[PDB]
RNA sequence: GUCUCGAGCCCUAGACAGCCGGGAGGUGAGCUUAGAAGCAGCUACCCUCUAAGAAAAGCGUAACAGCUUACCGGCCGAGGU
């Protein structure tokens, strides 16, 4: 249903396209509760019980692009 | 070694020297099982193969024995049964059971008659473009039904194009 | 003896507490 | 082909093989591209549910689909490699 995580991360990051080459080229940046937002949208996309296992999930689509955190 | 067979309450099976017969509600097969220090015999309920040699050559037998006996129990009550779906392109072939011998005319449009005899009591039933090659004997039935595919080989040209022909659709 | 094994009828009984093998085992400590 | 002898490893906490079932989500990863969604190329190859299940080992498609390997479970039961 919800938009996907790769869209989602764009908007709240500023940037539209990702790295060539990601953790190693740092595109953009997402605070805690930035994640923690966008936890909170794909709460049926995912299969985690807990808000805390989502947000691990999100935060896998994000350094495999250069989103670092902070 | 020595293996023991529990013969299924359906059949009951008789041997006398290296001859084993197999009688079902489906019918009664005979075989010759004969190899080098290799006994079959009918221990009441039970067949036993046994040998006093345990070579590779003699374990090879022992074993095949086994399956063939297995088949016939299999064969003298459920069956075997073979199916086959008779495919042409152009030409249409007609394939028709007659006397004891499945005949296939106009194949690829032939005018001589193709035909090959059937194999023991196998029974060969055509209901349109679907054969069932069926009986108690594996081995006369496996024959039959490979008979009648190999009665439509072509050798002469390309088979990828020209692959009319009955062929084995199910076995058992 | 693989240790897995040995893991896997430990946290097997933990969940008891609170394959088939190593749940029949895991039923009868 | 077959006979004999040795070493290592796995196995009744069920091995090897076969058969049945499962092979799931974020997500069709990002990039490149009109498109590429395991599988053209480049890079990375991360975490959830869980008894398993790759950012996919091999076919397959225009691309999907589809078919299976890995992996887990059952059936079986004795040696297997
Ligand atoms: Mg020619």
């Amino acid at each position: 249903g919800v938009p996907p995580t790769a869209e989602l991360i764009k908007d709240e990051a500023g940037f539209e396209t990702g790295s060539g080459e990601p953790q190693e080229d740092f595109v953009a940046d997402l605070s805690v509760d930035q994640v923690k937002q966008i936890a909170e949208q794909k709460h049926p996309d995912l299969l985690s019980y807990d808000l805390t296992n989502a947000a691990k999930e999100v935060v896998g689509t994000c350094t495999s692009l250069g989103v670092t955190i902070e | 070694p020595r293996v023991e067979l529990e013969i299924p309450e359906d059949v009951d099976a008789e041997q006398d020297h290296l001859d084993i017969t197999v009688e079902g509600d489906n019918g009664s097969v005979t075989r010759r099982l004969w190899y080098p220090d290799i006994d079959v015999s009918v221990d009441g309920d039970t067949v036993v193969i046994e040998s006093d040699e345990d070579n590779a050559k003699t374990m090879s037998t022992i074993g095949t024995f086994q399956s063939h006996i297995e088949n016939m129990f299999h064969g003298v009550t459920e069956g075997w049964e073979y199916g086959m779906e008779v495919f042409y392109s152009h030409f249409p072939m007609q394939v028709n059971v007659e006397g004891d011998e499945v005949v296939i005319e106009n194949f690829l449009g032939e005018k001589a008659p193709r035909r090959t005899t059937i194999h023991g009591d196998t029974d060969v039933e055509i209901d349109g473009e679907e054969l069932t090659v069926s009986g108690p004997d594996i081995e006369a039935v496996g024959q039959t039904a490979a008979d009648i595919e190999q009665l439509t080989r072509i050798n002469d040209k390309d088979v990828r194009v020209f692959q009319d022909g009955v062929y084995i659709t199910r076995k058992p | 003896i693989p240790e897995w094994k040995q893991e896997e009828v430990d946290a097997i009984v933990e969940m008891i507490e609170s394959r088939n093998t190593l749940l029949e085992r895991a039923l009868d400590d």
